Protein backbone atom coordinates (compact mmCIF):
# COMPACT_ATOMS: atom_id res chain seq x y z
CA UNK A 1 0.00 0.00 0.00
CA UNK A 2 2.98 2.35 0.43
CA UNK A 3 4.59 1.77 -2.99
CA UNK A 4 1.50 3.27 -4.66
CA UNK A 5 2.69 6.62 -3.27
CA UNK A 6 6.24 6.05 -4.54
CA UNK A 7 5.18 5.81 -8.19
CA UNK A 8 2.72 8.66 -7.48
CA UNK A 9 5.52 11.25 -7.42
CA UNK A 10 7.59 9.68 -10.22
CA UNK A 11 4.92 10.50 -12.81
CA UNK A 12 4.53 13.99 -11.33
CA UNK A 13 8.32 14.49 -11.38
CA UNK A 14 8.67 14.05 -15.15
CA UNK A 15 5.78 16.18 -16.44
CA UNK A 16 5.61 19.02 -13.87
CA UNK A 17 8.63 18.44 -11.62
CA UNK A 18 7.49 20.19 -8.44
CA UNK A 19 5.05 19.92 -5.55
CA UNK A 20 5.14 16.12 -5.57
CA UNK A 21 5.00 16.03 -1.76
CA UNK A 22 1.61 17.78 -1.64
CA UNK A 23 0.19 15.13 -4.00
CA UNK A 24 0.88 12.38 -1.45
CA UNK A 25 -0.75 14.30 1.41
CA UNK A 26 -4.01 14.83 -0.49
CA UNK A 27 -4.38 11.12 -1.30
CA UNK A 28 -3.28 10.11 2.21
CA UNK A 29 -6.05 12.05 3.97
CA UNK A 30 -8.69 11.00 1.43
CA UNK A 31 -8.38 7.34 2.43
CA UNK A 32 -8.68 8.20 6.13
CA UNK A 33 -12.11 9.68 5.39
CA UNK A 34 -13.05 7.08 2.76
CA UNK A 35 -12.50 4.26 5.26
CA UNK A 36 -14.85 6.09 7.62
CA UNK A 37 -17.51 5.87 4.90
CA UNK A 38 -17.03 2.10 4.74
CA UNK A 39 -17.48 2.05 8.52
CA UNK A 40 -20.80 3.83 7.86
CA UNK A 41 -21.91 1.08 5.44
CA UNK A 42 -20.80 2.77 2.19
CA UNK A 43 -19.36 0.68 -0.61
CA UNK A 44 -16.03 1.86 -2.13
CA UNK A 45 -17.57 1.89 -5.62
CA UNK A 46 -19.87 4.83 -4.84
CA UNK A 47 -16.90 6.67 -3.31
CA UNK A 48 -14.81 6.25 -6.48
CA UNK A 49 -17.42 7.72 -8.83
CA UNK A 50 -18.03 10.58 -6.39
CA UNK A 51 -14.32 11.37 -6.21
CA UNK A 52 -13.97 11.40 -10.00
CA UNK A 53 -16.76 13.98 -10.32
CA UNK A 54 -15.37 15.98 -7.40
CA UNK A 55 -12.12 16.01 -9.38
CA UNK A 56 -14.00 16.92 -12.57
CA UNK A 57 -15.64 20.02 -11.07
CA UNK A 58 -12.40 20.88 -9.24
CA UNK A 59 -10.69 21.55 -12.58
CA UNK A 60 -13.69 23.60 -13.73
CA UNK A 61 -13.79 25.81 -10.63
CA UNK A 62 -10.04 26.33 -11.02
CA UNK A 63 -10.55 27.40 -14.64
CA UNK A 64 -13.25 29.84 -13.47
CA UNK A 65 -10.68 31.47 -11.12
CA UNK A 66 -7.61 31.63 -13.38
CA UNK A 67 -5.54 34.70 -14.24
CA UNK A 68 -3.92 35.45 -17.58
CA UNK A 69 -0.36 36.62 -18.27
CA UNK B 1 -1.76 33.02 3.69
CA UNK B 2 1.56 34.72 4.42
CA UNK B 3 3.88 31.84 5.31
CA UNK B 4 6.60 34.18 6.61
CA UNK B 5 4.33 36.08 9.04
CA UNK B 6 1.31 33.81 9.58
CA UNK B 7 -1.56 35.98 8.38
CA UNK B 8 -3.90 36.33 5.40
CA UNK B 9 -2.44 38.05 2.35
CA UNK B 10 -3.90 39.08 -1.00
CA UNK B 11 -1.90 37.06 -3.52
CA UNK B 12 -2.92 39.27 -6.46
CA UNK B 13 -1.14 42.22 -4.81
CA UNK B 14 1.53 40.13 -3.06
CA UNK B 15 2.26 38.08 -6.18
CA UNK B 16 1.91 34.50 -4.89
CA UNK B 17 1.09 32.91 -8.25
CA UNK B 18 1.36 29.29 -9.36
CA UNK B 19 1.03 27.47 -12.70
CA UNK B 20 -2.18 25.86 -13.91
CA UNK B 21 -0.55 22.47 -14.55
CA UNK B 22 0.53 22.14 -10.90
CA UNK B 23 -2.75 22.30 -8.97
CA UNK B 24 -4.74 20.53 -11.71
CA UNK B 25 -2.51 17.49 -12.19
CA UNK B 26 -1.84 17.12 -8.45
CA UNK B 27 -5.55 16.71 -7.67
CA UNK B 28 -5.94 14.23 -10.55
CA UNK B 29 -2.96 12.06 -9.58
CA UNK B 30 -3.88 12.14 -5.88
CA UNK B 31 -7.48 11.14 -6.59
CA UNK B 32 -6.49 8.47 -9.11
CA UNK B 33 -3.98 6.88 -6.72
CA UNK B 34 -6.44 6.89 -3.80
CA UNK B 35 -8.93 5.11 -6.06
CA UNK B 36 -6.29 2.45 -6.73
CA UNK B 37 -5.56 1.85 -3.04
CA UNK B 38 -9.29 1.72 -2.27
CA UNK B 39 -10.03 -0.47 -5.31
CA UNK B 40 -7.90 -3.16 -3.63
CA UNK B 41 -10.26 -5.46 -1.71
CA UNK B 42 -8.24 -8.65 -1.11
CA UNK B 43 -4.99 -9.95 0.36
CA UNK B 44 -3.32 -13.16 -0.87
CA UNK B 45 0.00 -14.41 0.51
CA UNK B 46 1.93 -17.34 -0.97
CA UNK C 1 -18.93 -41.21 8.44
CA UNK C 2 -18.56 -40.22 4.75
CA UNK C 3 -19.83 -36.69 5.48
CA UNK C 4 -16.29 -35.71 6.53
CA UNK C 5 -15.14 -35.44 2.89
CA UNK C 6 -18.29 -34.11 1.20
CA UNK C 7 -18.36 -31.24 3.71
CA UNK C 8 -14.68 -30.44 3.10
CA UNK C 9 -14.86 -30.36 -0.71
CA UNK C 10 -17.69 -27.82 -0.41
CA UNK C 11 -15.92 -25.53 2.06
CA UNK C 12 -12.72 -25.86 0.02
CA UNK C 13 -14.53 -24.83 -3.17
CA UNK C 14 -16.53 -22.21 -1.27
CA UNK C 15 -13.39 -20.31 -0.22
CA UNK C 16 -12.28 -19.86 -3.84
CA UNK C 17 -15.51 -18.22 -5.01
CA UNK C 18 -15.88 -16.12 -1.85
CA UNK C 19 -12.58 -14.38 -2.73
CA UNK C 20 -12.70 -13.89 -6.51
CA UNK C 21 -16.38 -12.84 -6.51
CA UNK C 22 -15.44 -9.22 -5.73
CA UNK C 23 -13.61 -8.98 -9.08
CA UNK C 24 -16.85 -9.66 -10.98
CA UNK C 25 -17.68 -7.37 -13.88
CA UNK C 26 -15.75 -4.40 -15.26
CA UNK C 27 -16.43 -2.36 -12.09
CA UNK C 28 -15.13 -5.16 -9.85
CA UNK C 29 -12.59 -4.84 -7.07
CA UNK C 30 -8.91 -5.50 -7.67
CA UNK C 31 -6.68 -7.71 -5.52
CA UNK C 32 -3.26 -7.71 -3.83
CA UNK C 33 -1.37 -10.95 -4.53
CA UNK C 34 2.06 -11.63 -3.03
CA UNK C 35 4.32 -13.79 -5.19
CA UNK C 36 6.98 -16.18 -3.92
CA UNK C 37 9.79 -14.03 -5.31
CA UNK C 38 8.63 -11.19 -3.02
CA UNK C 39 7.10 -8.74 -5.50
CA UNK C 40 3.35 -8.16 -5.72
CA UNK C 41 0.86 -7.30 -8.45
CA UNK C 42 -2.43 -5.42 -8.85
CA UNK C 43 -4.79 -7.08 -11.33
CA UNK C 44 -8.51 -7.87 -11.49
CA UNK C 45 -8.41 -10.45 -14.31
CA UNK C 46 -9.66 -13.66 -12.73
CA UNK C 47 -7.66 -15.91 -15.05
CA UNK C 48 -4.46 -14.59 -13.43
CA UNK C 49 -5.82 -14.74 -9.87
CA UNK C 50 -6.54 -18.47 -9.73
CA UNK C 51 -3.51 -19.29 -11.90
CA UNK C 52 -1.30 -17.88 -9.11
CA UNK C 53 -3.31 -19.36 -6.22
CA UNK C 54 -1.28 -22.61 -6.20
CA UNK C 55 -4.12 -24.61 -4.69
CA UNK C 56 -3.63 -28.05 -3.11
CA UNK C 57 -7.07 -29.34 -2.13
CA UNK C 58 -8.70 -31.47 -4.88
CA UNK C 59 -12.04 -29.62 -4.69
CA UNK C 60 -10.33 -26.28 -5.35
CA UNK C 61 -8.08 -27.84 -8.02
CA UNK C 62 -11.20 -28.55 -10.10
CA UNK C 63 -12.20 -24.87 -10.05
CA UNK C 64 -8.92 -23.83 -11.67
CA UNK C 65 -9.68 -26.16 -14.58
CA UNK C 66 -13.31 -24.99 -14.54
CA UNK C 67 -12.18 -21.47 -15.43
CA UNK C 68 -9.79 -22.76 -18.11
CA UNK C 69 -12.59 -24.80 -19.70
CA UNK C 70 -14.71 -21.67 -20.18
CA UNK C 71 -11.72 -19.87 -21.73
CA UNK C 72 -11.67 -22.40 -24.61
CA UNK C 73 -15.40 -22.90 -25.18
CA UNK C 74 -16.82 -19.36 -24.89
CA UNK C 75 -13.84 -17.23 -23.85
CA UNK C 76 -15.93 -14.72 -21.87
CA UNK C 77 -17.30 -14.68 -18.34
CA UNK C 78 -14.39 -16.60 -16.86
CA UNK C 79 -15.16 -15.49 -13.29
CA UNK C 80 -18.92 -16.09 -13.68
CA UNK C 81 -18.42 -19.86 -13.90
CA UNK C 82 -16.60 -20.16 -10.57
CA UNK C 83 -19.16 -18.00 -8.76
CA UNK C 84 -22.09 -20.16 -9.92
CA UNK C 85 -20.36 -23.38 -8.89
CA UNK C 86 -19.38 -21.73 -5.60
CA UNK C 87 -22.94 -20.65 -4.88
CA UNK C 88 -24.40 -24.03 -5.86
CA UNK C 89 -22.33 -25.92 -3.30
CA UNK C 90 -23.28 -23.27 -0.73
CA UNK C 91 -26.90 -24.33 -1.25
CA UNK C 92 -26.03 -28.05 -1.27
CA UNK C 93 -25.07 -27.88 2.41
CA UNK C 94 -28.67 -26.89 3.14
CA UNK C 95 -29.78 -30.03 1.26
CA UNK C 96 -27.44 -32.50 2.99
CA UNK C 97 -28.71 -31.25 6.36
CA UNK C 98 -32.18 -32.42 5.27
CA UNK C 99 -30.94 -35.98 4.62
CA UNK C 100 -30.77 -35.97 0.81
CA UNK C 101 -28.27 -38.15 -1.03
CA UNK C 102 -25.71 -36.47 -3.33
CA UNK C 103 -26.74 -38.67 -6.27
CA UNK C 104 -30.36 -37.53 -5.88
CA UNK C 105 -29.16 -33.94 -6.26
CA UNK C 106 -27.16 -34.75 -9.41
CA UNK C 107 -30.11 -36.03 -11.45
CA UNK C 108 -32.27 -33.20 -10.11
CA UNK C 109 -29.81 -30.66 -11.54
CA UNK C 110 -30.00 -32.57 -14.83
CA UNK C 111 -33.61 -31.36 -14.97
CA UNK C 112 -32.62 -27.83 -13.91
CA UNK C 113 -29.89 -27.80 -16.56
CA UNK C 114 -32.40 -29.13 -19.11
CA UNK C 115 -34.96 -26.46 -18.23
CA UNK C 116 -32.14 -23.94 -17.75
CA UNK C 117 -31.27 -23.67 -21.44
CA UNK C 118 -34.97 -23.55 -22.33
CA UNK C 119 -35.51 -20.35 -20.32
CA UNK C 120 -32.65 -18.69 -22.23
CA UNK C 121 -34.01 -19.81 -25.61
CA UNK C 122 -37.39 -18.08 -25.37
CA UNK C 123 -35.82 -14.79 -24.25
CA UNK C 124 -32.86 -14.82 -26.65
CA UNK C 125 -33.13 -12.95 -29.96
CA UNK C 126 -31.96 -14.97 -33.00
CA UNK C 127 -29.79 -13.10 -35.50
CA UNK C 128 -28.28 -13.63 -38.95
CA UNK C 129 -24.66 -14.75 -39.13
CA UNK C 130 -24.10 -13.44 -42.67
CA UNK C 131 -25.15 -9.91 -41.64
CA UNK C 132 -21.77 -8.40 -40.82
CA UNK C 133 -23.51 -5.31 -39.39
CA UNK C 134 -24.88 -7.56 -36.65
CA UNK C 135 -21.46 -9.20 -36.37
CA UNK C 136 -19.92 -5.74 -35.90
CA UNK C 137 -22.46 -4.52 -33.34
CA UNK C 138 -22.37 -7.78 -31.37
CA UNK C 139 -18.56 -7.70 -31.41
CA UNK C 140 -17.99 -3.98 -30.78
CA UNK C 141 -20.53 -3.79 -27.95
CA UNK C 142 -18.77 -6.40 -25.81
CA UNK C 143 -15.34 -5.09 -26.84
CA UNK C 144 -16.03 -1.79 -25.03
CA UNK C 145 -15.66 -3.62 -21.69
CA UNK C 146 -12.08 -4.70 -22.54
CA UNK C 147 -8.88 -2.84 -21.65
CA UNK C 148 -8.37 -1.13 -25.03
CA UNK C 149 -11.94 0.16 -25.36
CA UNK C 150 -11.15 3.38 -27.24
CA UNK C 151 -9.65 1.56 -30.26
CA UNK C 152 -12.30 -1.19 -30.21
CA UNK C 153 -14.34 0.21 -33.11
CA UNK C 154 -11.36 -0.30 -35.47
CA UNK C 155 -10.14 -3.70 -34.21
CA UNK C 156 -13.58 -5.33 -34.42
CA UNK C 157 -13.99 -5.22 -38.25
CA UNK C 158 -10.49 -6.63 -38.78
CA UNK C 159 -11.81 -9.85 -37.24
CA UNK C 160 -14.97 -9.70 -39.38
CA UNK C 161 -13.29 -9.57 -42.80
CA UNK C 162 -10.73 -12.23 -41.77
CA UNK C 163 -13.27 -14.85 -40.66
CA UNK C 164 -6.22 -16.51 -38.28
CA UNK C 165 -2.82 -15.22 -37.13
CA UNK C 166 -1.99 -11.76 -35.76
CA UNK C 167 1.41 -10.19 -36.45
CA UNK C 168 2.52 -7.36 -34.16
CA UNK C 169 5.61 -5.16 -33.88
CA UNK C 170 6.57 -1.87 -32.25
CA UNK C 171 6.12 1.44 -34.05
CA UNK C 172 3.11 2.90 -35.81
CA UNK C 173 -0.34 2.84 -34.21
CA UNK C 174 -3.35 0.60 -33.62
CA UNK C 175 -5.73 2.21 -36.13
CA UNK C 176 -3.82 0.89 -39.18
CA UNK C 177 -4.37 -2.77 -40.05
CA UNK C 178 -4.26 -4.90 -43.20
CA UNK C 179 -5.57 -8.39 -44.01
CA UNK C 180 -3.01 -10.70 -45.65
CA UNK C 181 -4.42 -13.65 -47.59
CA UNK C 182 -1.09 -15.48 -47.29
CA UNK C 183 1.24 -15.53 -44.28
CA UNK C 184 3.52 -13.02 -42.53
CA UNK C 185 6.40 -13.63 -40.12
CA UNK C 186 8.05 -11.49 -37.44
CA UNK C 187 11.57 -12.32 -38.74
CA UNK C 188 13.94 -10.80 -41.31
CA UNK C 189 15.74 -12.17 -44.38
CA UNK C 190 19.26 -11.46 -43.13
CA UNK C 191 22.01 -11.85 -44.22
CA UNK C 192 20.59 -12.11 -47.75
CA UNK C 193 20.99 -9.23 -50.20
CA UNK C 194 18.06 -9.76 -52.59
CA UNK C 195 15.05 -9.06 -50.32
CA UNK C 196 12.63 -9.28 -53.29
CA UNK C 197 11.84 -12.57 -55.04
CA UNK C 198 9.23 -13.37 -57.68
CA UNK C 199 8.59 -17.00 -58.66
CA UNK C 200 9.29 -18.28 -55.15
CA UNK C 201 9.28 -21.89 -53.95
CA UNK C 202 9.32 -22.55 -50.20
CA UNK C 203 10.46 -25.66 -48.35
CA UNK C 204 10.83 -26.03 -44.59
CA UNK C 205 14.16 -27.47 -43.45
CA UNK C 206 14.67 -25.10 -56.76
CA UNK C 207 13.78 -23.75 -53.33
CA UNK C 208 14.41 -19.99 -53.48
CA UNK C 209 12.99 -19.01 -50.05
CA UNK C 210 14.50 -21.06 -47.21
CA UNK C 211 12.63 -21.03 -43.87
CA UNK C 212 15.08 -22.69 -41.48
CA UNK C 213 29.11 -18.33 -41.70
CA UNK C 214 30.17 -20.57 -44.60
CA UNK C 215 26.54 -21.50 -45.27
CA UNK C 216 25.56 -17.81 -45.43
CA UNK C 217 28.06 -17.19 -48.24
CA UNK C 218 27.43 -20.29 -50.37
CA UNK C 219 23.64 -19.89 -50.20
CA UNK C 220 24.06 -16.36 -51.60
CA UNK C 221 26.00 -17.50 -54.68
CA UNK C 222 22.97 -19.35 -56.09
CA UNK C 223 20.75 -16.34 -55.23
CA UNK C 224 18.66 -18.16 -52.62
CA UNK C 225 16.82 -16.20 -49.94
CA UNK C 226 17.99 -17.37 -46.50
CA UNK C 227 15.49 -16.89 -43.65
CA UNK C 228 16.44 -18.47 -40.31
CA UNK C 229 15.51 -18.16 -36.62
CA UNK C 230 11.92 -19.41 -36.89
CA UNK C 231 10.10 -20.80 -33.86
CA UNK C 232 7.82 -23.84 -33.99
CA UNK C 233 4.53 -21.90 -33.77
CA UNK C 234 5.03 -20.71 -37.36
CA UNK C 235 5.76 -24.24 -38.66
CA UNK C 236 2.17 -25.35 -38.01
CA UNK C 237 0.65 -22.42 -39.94
CA UNK C 238 2.96 -22.21 -42.96
CA UNK C 239 2.28 -25.87 -43.80
CA UNK C 240 -1.48 -25.29 -44.13
CA UNK C 241 -1.16 -21.87 -45.80
CA UNK C 242 1.17 -22.62 -48.74
CA UNK C 243 1.41 -26.42 -48.54
CA UNK C 244 4.99 -26.97 -47.34
CA UNK C 245 6.41 -29.91 -45.38
CA UNK C 246 9.51 -30.24 -43.17
CA UNK C 247 12.85 -31.55 -44.45
CA UNK C 248 15.00 -33.00 -41.66
CA UNK C 249 17.78 -34.31 -43.94
CA UNK C 250 19.79 -33.04 -46.89
CA UNK C 251 19.00 -36.15 -48.94
CA UNK C 252 15.30 -35.72 -48.11
CA UNK C 253 15.31 -32.35 -49.94
CA UNK C 254 13.32 -32.94 -53.14
CA UNK C 255 10.45 -31.52 -55.18
CA UNK C 256 7.72 -33.15 -53.06
CA UNK C 257 8.73 -31.08 -49.99
CA UNK C 258 8.62 -27.61 -51.60
CA UNK C 259 5.88 -25.02 -52.02
CA UNK C 260 4.95 -22.09 -54.23
CA UNK C 261 4.27 -18.38 -53.90
CA UNK C 262 3.54 -15.65 -56.44
CA UNK C 263 5.35 -13.08 -54.27
CA UNK C 264 7.57 -13.36 -51.18
CA UNK C 265 9.34 -10.13 -50.21
CA UNK C 266 10.10 -8.00 -47.16
CA UNK C 267 8.10 -4.78 -47.53
CA UNK C 268 10.55 -5.47 -41.30
CA UNK C 269 7.97 -8.19 -41.97
CA UNK C 270 7.86 -10.90 -44.64
CA UNK C 271 4.73 -10.17 -46.67
CA UNK C 272 4.21 -13.38 -48.68
CA UNK C 273 1.03 -13.21 -50.78
CA UNK C 274 -0.34 -15.54 -53.42
CA UNK C 275 -0.47 -18.88 -51.61
CA UNK C 276 -1.89 -20.80 -54.61
CA UNK C 277 -2.55 -23.91 -52.51
CA UNK C 278 -5.82 -25.42 -51.20
CA UNK C 279 -6.60 -24.08 -47.75
CA UNK C 280 -8.30 -21.49 -45.52
CA UNK C 281 -5.91 -19.01 -43.89
CA UNK C 282 -5.42 -15.30 -43.24
CA UNK C 283 -2.94 -13.08 -41.39
CA UNK C 284 -3.72 -9.65 -39.92
CA UNK C 285 -0.96 -7.03 -39.76
CA UNK C 286 -1.17 -4.99 -36.54
CA UNK C 287 0.96 -1.99 -35.54
CA UNK C 288 1.58 -0.21 -32.25
CA UNK C 289 3.92 2.18 -30.46
CA UNK C 290 4.70 0.56 -27.09
CA UNK C 291 5.14 -3.12 -26.28
CA UNK C 292 2.33 -3.14 -23.70
CA UNK C 293 -0.04 -1.74 -26.35
CA UNK C 294 0.58 -4.44 -28.98
CA UNK C 295 0.24 -7.23 -26.41
CA UNK C 296 -3.20 -5.92 -25.40
CA UNK C 297 -3.99 -5.38 -29.10
CA UNK C 298 -3.61 -9.11 -29.72
CA UNK C 299 -5.95 -9.90 -26.82
CA UNK C 300 -8.42 -7.36 -28.22
CA UNK C 301 -8.74 -9.25 -31.52
CA UNK C 302 -8.26 -12.69 -29.95
CA UNK C 303 -11.09 -11.98 -27.51
CA UNK C 304 -13.08 -10.53 -30.42
CA UNK C 305 -12.82 -13.84 -32.29
CA UNK C 306 -14.29 -15.58 -29.24
CA UNK C 307 -17.47 -13.55 -29.77
CA UNK C 308 -17.51 -14.39 -33.49
CA UNK C 309 -17.12 -18.07 -32.59
CA UNK C 310 -19.99 -17.70 -30.11
CA UNK C 311 -22.30 -16.32 -32.81
CA UNK C 312 -21.50 -19.14 -35.25
CA UNK C 313 -22.42 -21.95 -32.85
CA UNK C 314 -25.28 -20.01 -31.21
CA UNK C 315 -26.87 -17.55 -33.65
CA UNK C 316 -28.63 -15.73 -30.83
CA UNK C 317 -28.10 -12.81 -28.47
CA UNK C 318 -29.10 -12.23 -24.85
CA UNK C 319 -29.15 -9.26 -22.51
CA UNK C 320 -26.20 -8.57 -20.23
CA UNK C 321 -25.72 -7.65 -16.60
CA UNK C 322 -27.56 -10.66 -15.22
CA UNK C 323 -30.74 -9.83 -17.15
CA UNK C 324 -31.51 -13.40 -18.35
CA UNK C 325 -30.40 -14.72 -14.94
CA UNK C 326 -33.49 -13.24 -13.29
CA UNK C 327 -35.71 -15.12 -15.75
CA UNK C 328 -33.68 -18.25 -14.99
CA UNK C 329 -34.19 -17.85 -11.24
CA UNK C 330 -37.92 -17.09 -11.51
CA UNK C 331 -39.13 -19.60 -14.11
CA UNK C 332 -37.33 -22.51 -12.44
CA UNK C 333 -39.18 -21.70 -9.20
CA UNK C 334 -42.44 -22.23 -11.09
CA UNK C 335 -41.34 -25.50 -12.72
CA UNK C 336 -40.51 -26.91 -9.28
CA UNK C 337 -44.11 -26.35 -8.12
CA UNK C 338 -45.30 -29.10 -10.51
CA UNK C 339 -42.54 -31.62 -9.66
CA UNK C 340 -42.41 -34.23 -6.90
CA UNK C 341 -39.84 -36.30 -5.04
CA UNK C 342 -36.56 -34.66 -4.07
CA UNK C 343 -36.34 -32.79 -7.40
CA UNK C 344 -38.53 -29.85 -6.37
CA UNK C 345 -36.37 -28.80 -3.41
CA UNK C 346 -33.25 -29.23 -5.57
CA UNK C 347 -34.51 -27.20 -8.53
CA UNK C 348 -35.46 -24.46 -6.07
CA UNK C 349 -31.94 -24.40 -4.61
CA UNK C 350 -30.54 -24.28 -8.16
CA UNK C 351 -32.45 -21.04 -8.78
CA UNK C 352 -31.24 -19.38 -5.56
CA UNK C 353 -27.65 -20.00 -6.72
CA UNK C 354 -28.14 -17.67 -9.71
CA UNK C 355 -29.65 -14.86 -7.60
CA UNK C 356 -26.17 -13.99 -6.27
CA UNK C 357 -24.74 -12.99 -9.67
CA UNK C 358 -26.88 -9.81 -9.97
CA UNK C 359 -26.58 -9.29 -6.21
CA UNK C 360 -22.78 -9.35 -6.52
CA UNK C 361 -22.82 -7.02 -9.53
CA UNK C 362 -25.13 -4.79 -7.49
CA UNK C 363 -22.47 -4.84 -4.78
CA UNK C 364 -19.65 -4.04 -7.23
CA UNK C 365 -21.87 -1.32 -8.75
CA UNK C 366 -22.47 0.38 -5.39
CA UNK C 367 -26.20 -0.38 -5.35
CA UNK C 368 -27.95 -2.36 -2.62
CA UNK C 369 -27.48 -6.14 -3.12
CA UNK C 370 -31.11 -6.87 -2.18
CA UNK C 371 -33.12 -3.99 -3.67
CA UNK C 372 -31.45 -4.56 -7.05
CA UNK C 373 -32.43 -8.21 -7.51
CA UNK C 374 -35.78 -7.86 -5.73
CA UNK C 375 -36.95 -5.12 -8.11
CA UNK C 376 -35.82 -6.99 -11.24
CA UNK C 377 -37.87 -10.09 -10.41
CA UNK C 378 -41.13 -8.19 -10.92
CA UNK C 379 -39.74 -6.26 -13.90
CA UNK C 380 -39.07 -9.61 -15.58
CA UNK C 381 -42.29 -11.25 -14.37
CA UNK C 382 -44.41 -8.44 -15.84
CA UNK C 383 -41.85 -7.42 -18.49
CA UNK C 384 -38.87 -9.21 -20.00
CA UNK C 385 -35.05 -9.26 -19.86
CA UNK C 386 -34.79 -5.68 -21.18
CA UNK C 387 -34.34 -4.23 -17.69
CA UNK C 388 -31.27 -5.26 -15.73
CA UNK C 389 -28.14 -4.04 -14.00
CA UNK C 390 -26.24 -1.25 -15.77
CA UNK C 391 -22.76 -1.02 -14.23
CA UNK C 392 -21.59 1.88 -16.41
CA UNK C 393 -24.14 4.29 -14.91
CA UNK C 394 -24.69 2.46 -11.62
CA UNK C 395 -28.41 1.82 -11.72
CA UNK C 396 -31.25 -0.19 -13.19
CA UNK C 397 -31.78 0.56 -16.88
CA UNK C 398 -32.85 -1.10 -20.12
CA UNK C 399 -29.84 -3.24 -21.03
CA UNK C 400 -30.98 -3.63 -24.64
CA UNK C 401 -31.24 0.17 -24.88
CA UNK C 402 -27.92 0.71 -23.05
CA UNK C 403 -26.03 -1.11 -25.85
CA UNK C 404 -24.87 -4.10 -23.81
CA UNK C 405 -25.13 -7.56 -25.37
CA UNK C 406 -23.55 -11.00 -25.00
CA UNK C 407 -24.07 -14.17 -27.07
CA UNK C 408 -26.15 -17.15 -26.01
CA UNK C 409 -23.15 -19.50 -25.89
CA UNK C 410 -21.38 -17.61 -23.07
CA UNK C 411 -24.22 -17.97 -20.55
CA UNK C 412 -25.01 -21.53 -21.69
CA UNK C 413 -21.46 -22.86 -21.38
CA UNK C 414 -21.02 -21.13 -18.01
CA UNK C 415 -23.91 -23.19 -16.60
CA UNK C 416 -23.09 -26.53 -18.26
CA UNK C 417 -19.44 -26.71 -17.19
CA UNK C 418 -20.46 -25.40 -13.76
CA UNK C 419 -23.32 -27.81 -13.04
CA UNK C 420 -21.42 -30.81 -14.43
CA UNK C 421 -18.49 -29.97 -12.14
CA UNK C 422 -20.75 -29.79 -9.08
CA UNK C 423 -22.10 -33.24 -9.97
CA UNK C 424 -18.49 -34.46 -10.06
CA UNK C 425 -18.10 -33.21 -6.48
CA UNK C 426 -21.37 -34.85 -5.41
CA UNK C 427 -20.06 -38.15 -6.84
CA UNK C 428 -17.04 -38.08 -4.47
CA UNK C 429 -17.27 -40.18 -1.30
CA UNK C 430 -13.65 -39.92 -0.13
CA UNK C 431 -10.13 -39.26 -1.43
CA UNK C 432 -6.98 -41.31 -0.74
CA UNK C 433 -3.33 -40.69 -1.63
CA UNK C 434 -1.32 -43.23 -3.66
CA UNK C 435 2.33 -43.71 -4.59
Amino acid sequence: AAKVLCELADLQDKEVGDGTTSVVIIAAELLKNADELVKQKIHPTSVISGYRLACKEAVRYINENLIVN
Amino acid sequence: LDLSNGKPRDNKQAGVFEPTIVKVKSLKFATEAAITILRIDDLIKL
Amino acid sequence: KPAQIRFSNISAAKAVADAIRTSLGPKGMDKMIQDGKGDVTITNDGATILKQMQVLHPAARMLVELSKAQDIEAGDGTTSVVIIAGSLLDSCTKLLQKGIHPTIISESFQKALEKGIEILTDMSRPVELSDRETLLNSATTSLNSKVVSQYSSLLSPMSVNAVIKIVKKLGGTIDDCELVEGLVLTQKVSNSGITRVEKAKIGLIGCNVLLIDLALHFLNKMKIMVIKDIEREDIEFICKTIGTKPVAHIDQFTADMLGSAELAEEVKLLKITGCASPGKTVTIVVRGSNKLVIEEAERSIHDALCVIRCLVKKRALIAGGGAPEIELALRLTEYSRTLSGMESYCVRAFADAMEVIPSTLAENAGLNPISTVTELRNRHAQGEKTAGINVRKGGISNILEELVVQPLLVSVSALTLATETVRSILKIDDVVNTR
